[PDB]
């Protein structure tokens, strides 16, 4: 019964996730269930905190209900206690602690999808995390989800090295996509985020120099684009 | 229950004697815990987990074979009768109580039928200033046993025969060291044993005086002492 | 509804138990395999289990049952000592422990126990001693003495031949002498694998240890070659 | 010839592995028994009276009363296997050991004595072999029927149903 | 041989197409399956008799309750599953007692009776209207003797369905079906507190095709005067050896 729930993420589009040296990035695409929808109004790449995202592969409405019980609990657990955001080791202890809880609990089924989660916390760095229907979940180099997953998770493999600048993993998590995609393949069927430097740009304020703004930033339809023609 | 028979017990004893591989030895002086890591990819990352072995308290530790979220369900509620044994009494939690307060949990759904019984098998490693160094087991069927040597998961029956055989009363920690290793020589299904697929852990008679040091090893350590014997 | 009969089954399998009422004075004994070689001597021996000062409890089954058992009622016991200021008589600590394996059948549908128990001592002043069993059912009963557990039918044979109520085991030595001879029958080493301990008047519980229980084997196994 | 190490050495060996406590080393000691009688597809004459010598004499020390039901739990295996790996009368001590039955008293204002320390393997030896031996004058004039213990009565019922079906 | 079934045999809680709840049909076949329980009524007062069955010389009779006090005035005997009965005598003796405080007399033993029945009539697991905690049908069936200053001595037989009768001498247990039809020729309005003491006895010598003793029958009655006691060993056999000599009249 876990089983048949993996199942339902072994197929649902693909999904991948690298960590480098000064950066983390996840990416999936963005199939459009029609051309009368706007592809703009769904993300598969939402932000959790300002220094943590995540994407997946599988069942959409899982997600979605994931992806704000998750934001939630970032506060009810965290923030509201001791100030600071919470660190992606343990975010991601209390999303697998959420869908290991439809588990094991009875007149619900678990959730269809698989998440990477992508972060970066003062005290442990850069890490990349897998959470799976069982609840259980892994820290990764880089890994992939969903149908593409076995092509693709052959391809990073092959070219993942641990001296990797941000820049070359995006490079990297964009052919890997281009293997898999199943629609066009442009800046409005591709969703990529980054969790990088700083983005003050981003703040919103300017006056304490103490807090610097969010890490998580995610690529424009253009900045995709732009990075798609020196390819 | 037919014969007398525990069922969804048997279930997941079995299911134990799958998953992971770990060994406890308690010394004269010291007490050592030790696992293998579970089937892993290139792409893993190594350094991080600590996936199966946990620590309880600064005085105890334990080692996990079974189903990570399932052992981490128990293990956060047993670092909690930790601090509330403190919180009460201003003292630090003894062993067998610890251990006790485990067992009767996991002996709740061996019976209130209702809710699903537990993967995972515990050996405790711990020092309490009543009885000396312990060294515990755990399986879901709600019991516990004392031993200066034992071992748990896949391959069990074969490394409890090796640890019969080289074990001795007045043995030091260092000596445990290896003992635990050497005896991951034959139970290991991967043909020859790294630093990589290992978890180490040691309670001694402190780096100093007369007290009692923790120890989860780094990557790096365990590649050192490794170098003793097993690769080099 | 059967489910009852199957963990009466457990209980046969499970670690020998037995116990033997005196002129004054009362006993049990009962445990498993020595020691599988590695196993840690000093920290489990805990066979017969006090629940108050004057009042102990051996049990035939699952180890892992007998100890949510032997804490409901080292409860009771003092729960009873502080709201009527009176230990517990032996009558009313057994029966509220067969009445709660009984309660582990009839409501919400939960699984029984998977142990008998024996239990003896003094109740409080009075120097009567008593002994009770009971089972998975709810079933408690008076004993002159009993065993339950694994070839527990070769001993409460045995027992029914060597005991008289005519004339009970006056001599607090030999109350014991007898309740070694009818474990080794159906034990499987001997001295080394099964215990026992001992309760007197007054709330005077003194467990017996090895050594005192090797001036037994070895002075039973004399007068028995003797022929 | 090849190995040159005298019989009295394995008897040695033997004798060495029976710890009346270690069971794994009881069970080592009498699968050396077994290898014994199973040592007669091989010469000496006299040597299969060393060891037909030694036999009456360890089955003595062994069974001859302070029996376990750990060492029962063993012997009774034996009993039930080797006549059917080797014809019994390879041996003349060994079988006319057990069929010496000086076990199975009458009448009960003493504690009767003692046990099946006997019955349920010298029966499961007329079990396996079930036609061969069975020359047993004695044992129907020696049978009890009397006797006032569940474990013995319950038993000599047993044997009688083998002797019959031989 | 042969078998017979219905395809609405097990139906737990619900309704054959006759009206015939089976599941409790049969909660009433096993009254018929346990120990032997008898009870006869005199105006001079009502005796309650059992087979004790003891197993052992050990075993010292007498941990064998199966007759048990619940007011001065109001015994009942048991025959079944004596264990399973410990909850629905606490709350007799708990309504026998919480009637004499809340009103300064002694329980009627037709209410003190209904009260008992109205317990086991919370039967279920799911019941909308008014809740029924509990799980099962109350497997023992009662008989119930007393005496009320209204309507004389009574002797009433609560079944585990949660109704009753007043039979003025009744069997149940293993012989009952037998021990019933006699019970049914020999009993007249005029019996005398000592005639009844041994009819019981007479009637529990024959449905059990043995001879009896005190460890094996155990004689209890209910007086106006001295309350309900249970007879001790020793008027329990010179009321039996009065009946040696009784029947070896003719």
């Amino acid at each position: 019964q876990i089983d048949y729930a993996l199942t339902a993420v072994k197929q649902g589009v693909t999904s991948l996730g690298i960590k480098a040296t000064n950066g983390v990035v996840i990416a999936t695409e963005k199939k459009s269930s029609s051309p009368l929808a706007m592809s703009e109004t769904l993300s598969k790449v939402s932000l959790l905190t300002p220094d943590i995202g995540a994407v997946y592969s599988g069942m959409g409405p899982d997600y979605r209900v994931l992806v704000d019980k998750s934001r939630k609990v970032a506060h009810t657990s965290y923030k509201r206690i001791y100030g600071e955001y919470p660190p992606t080791k343990l975010l991601v202890s209390e999303v697998a602690k959420i869908m290991q809880e439809a588990t094991q609990s009875g007149g619900v089924r678990p959730f269809g999808v698989s998440l990477l989660i992508a972060g970066h916390d003062e005290f442990n760095g850069f890490s990349l995390y897998q959470v799976d229907p069982s609840g259980s979940y892994f820290p990764w180099k880089a890994t992939a989800i969903g149908k593409g997953s076995v092509a693709a998770k052959t391809f990073l493999e092959k070219r993942w090295n641990d001296e990797l600048e941000l820049e070359d993993a995006i490079h990297i998590a964009l052919l890997t996509l281009k293997e898999s995609v199943e629609g066009e393949f442009n800046g409005d069927t591709i969703e990529l985020a980054i969790i990088g430097d700083e983005n003050p740009d981003l703040l919103g304020y300017t006056g304490i120099p103490t807090d610097k703004g969010p890490r998580f930033r995610k690529l424009t339809s253009q900045e995709i684009n732009d990075r798609l023609e020196a390819l | 229950s037919p014969e007398g028979r525990l069922y969804q017990v048997e279930y997941a004893l079995e299911s134990i004697s799958h998953a992971g591989t770990a060994i406890g030895i308690m010394a004269s002086d010291g007490i050592v815990l030790a696992a293998e890591r579970k089937v892993t990819s290139t792409l893993l990352e190594q350094d991080t987990s600590t996936e199966k072995l946990y620590k309880l308290n600064d005085k105890i530790a334990v080692a996990v074979a079974g189903l990570t979220a399932d052992a981490e369900i128990l293990i956060n509620t047993a670092r909690i009768h930790a601090q509330n044994y403190l919180k009460t009494y201003n003292e630090d939690i003894p062993v067998e109580i610890l251990v006790r307060r485990l067992s009767d949990i996991k002996q709740g759904y061996t019976q209130h039928g209702g809710l699903r019984p537990f993967g995972v098998s515990f050996i405790y490693a711990g020092y309490d200033d009543r009885y000396g160094y312990q060294l515990y087991t755990s399986n879901p069927s709600g019991n516990y046993t004392g031993w200066k040597a034992i071992s748990v998961g896949a391959n069990t029956s074969a490394a409890q025969t090796l640890l019969q055989m080289d074990y001795k009363d007045d043995m030091k920690v260092d000596d445990a060291i290896e003992l635990a290793l050497k005896t991951l020589s034959k139970t290991t299904d991967s043909s020859a044993l790294t630093y990589d697929r290992l978890e180490f852990a040691t309670i001694r008679k402190g780096a100093n005086d007369g007290e009692v040091y923790q120890k989860i090893f780094k990557p790096q350590e365990i590649k050192d002492i490794l170098v003793k014997t097993g690769i080099t | 509804i059967f489910q009852v009969e199957y963990a009466l089954e457990a209980v046969k399998r499970g670690t020998c138990a037995v116990g033997v009422k005196g002129k004054n004075c009362v006993v049990l004994g009962c445990e498993r395999r020595s020691t599988l070689k590695l196993q840690d001597t000093r920290i489990t021996p805990s066979k017969v289990s006090k629940i108050d000062s004057h009042v102990v409890l051996s049990f035939s089954g699952l180890n892992a049952d007998s100890r949510i058992l032997i804490e409901k009622a080292r409860v009771e016991a003092q729960s009873h000592r502080l709201t009527l200021e009176d230990p517990v008589t032996v009558e009313y600590l057994t029966r509220y422990v067969a009445g709660v394996q009984q309660r582990y059948t009839q409501s919400g549908g939960v699984r029984p126990f998977g142990v008998s128990t024996l239990i003896a001592g003094f109740d409080p002043r009075d120097d009567e001693p008593k002994l009770y069993q009971t089972e998975p059912s709810g079933i408690y009963s008076s004993w002159s003495a009993q065993t339950i557990g694994r070839n527990s039918k070769t001993v409460r044979e045995f027992l029914e031949k060597n005991y008289d109520r005519k004339e009970p085991p006056a001599t607090v030595e030999e109350c014991v002498k007898l309740t070694v001879r009818s474990l080794l029958e159906v034990v499987q080493t001997g001295a080394k694998n099964i215990e026992i301990t001992v309760v007197k008047p007054d709330s005077d519980i003194v467990a017996l240890s090895s050594e005192e229980i090797n001036q037994y084997v070895t002075q039973i196994e004399q007068e028995k070659q003797e022929q | 010839g090849f190995c040159e190490l005298n019989m009295s050495d394995l008897f040695e060996l033997c004798e060495s592995y029976y710890n009346k406590d270690d069971k794994a080393s009881m069970i080592m000691s009498v699968e050396i028994v077994a290898g014994l009688v199973c040592g007669s597809k091989f010469m000496s004459v006299s040597d299969l009276d060393k060891r037909d010598t030694f036999i009456e004499n360890f089955l003595a020390k062994c069974l001859d009363y302070e029996l376990n039901h750990d060492a029962f739990e063993i012997w009774s295996t034996l009993a039930w296997w080797l006549p059917a790996v080797v014809d019994l009368r390879r041996s003349k001590t060994f079988f006319c050991h057990f069929i010496n039955a000086d076990g199975m008293f009458d009448r009960e204002s003493d504690a009767a004595t003692h046990q099946t320390s006997k019955i349920y393997m010298l029966r499961s030896i007329l079990m396996s072999m079930e036609f061969r031996a069975p020359d047993v004058g004695k044992l129907f004039d020696e049978l009890v029927f009397d006797h006032p213990y569940d474990q013995v009565r319950q038993a000599v019922a047993k044997l009688l149903t083998t002797l019959v079906q031989n | 041989m042969f078998l017979t079934r219905s395809e609405y045999d097990r139906g737990v809680s619900t309704f054959s197409p006759e009206g015939r709840l089976f599941q409790v049909e049969y909660s009433l076949e096993a009254i018929k399956l346990g120990s032997t329980a008898i009870g006869i009524a005199t105006k001079e007062g009502v005796v309650l008799g059992v087979e004790k069955r003891a197993t052992s010389p050990l075993l010292e009779s007498d941990s064998i309750e199966k007759i048990v006090e619940i007011d001065r005035h109001i015994g009942c005997a048991m025959s079944g599953l004596t264990a399973d009965a410990r909850s629905m005598i606490e709350h007799a003796r708990t309504a026998a007692v919480t009637h004499n405080l809340y009103y300064d007399e002694d329980i009627n033993v037709e209410s003190l009776t209904q009260s008992v029945c109205d317990l086991a009539l919370r039967f279920g697991e799911g019941a909308s209207g008014e809740e029924r905690l509990m799980s099962r049908p109350f497997g023992v069936a009662l008989l119930i003797a007393g005496h009320d200053a209204d309507d004389g001595y009574q002797l009433f037989h609560a079944e585990p369905s949660g109704t009753f009768y007043r039979y003025n001498a009744k069997a149940i247990g293993s012989g009952s079906e037998g021990a019933q039809a006699e019970l049914l020729n020999e009993w007249h309005s005029s019996l005398t507190l000592k005639e009844a003491e041994l009819l019981v006895l007479k009637i529990l010598k024959q449905v059990m095709e043995e001879k009896l003793d005190e460890n094996n029958a155990q004689l209890s009655c209910i007086t106006k005067q001295d309350g309900f006691k249970i007879y001790d060993n020793e008027k329990t056999a010179e009321l039996i050896k009065e009946l040696k000599e009784k029947e070896a009249a003719e």
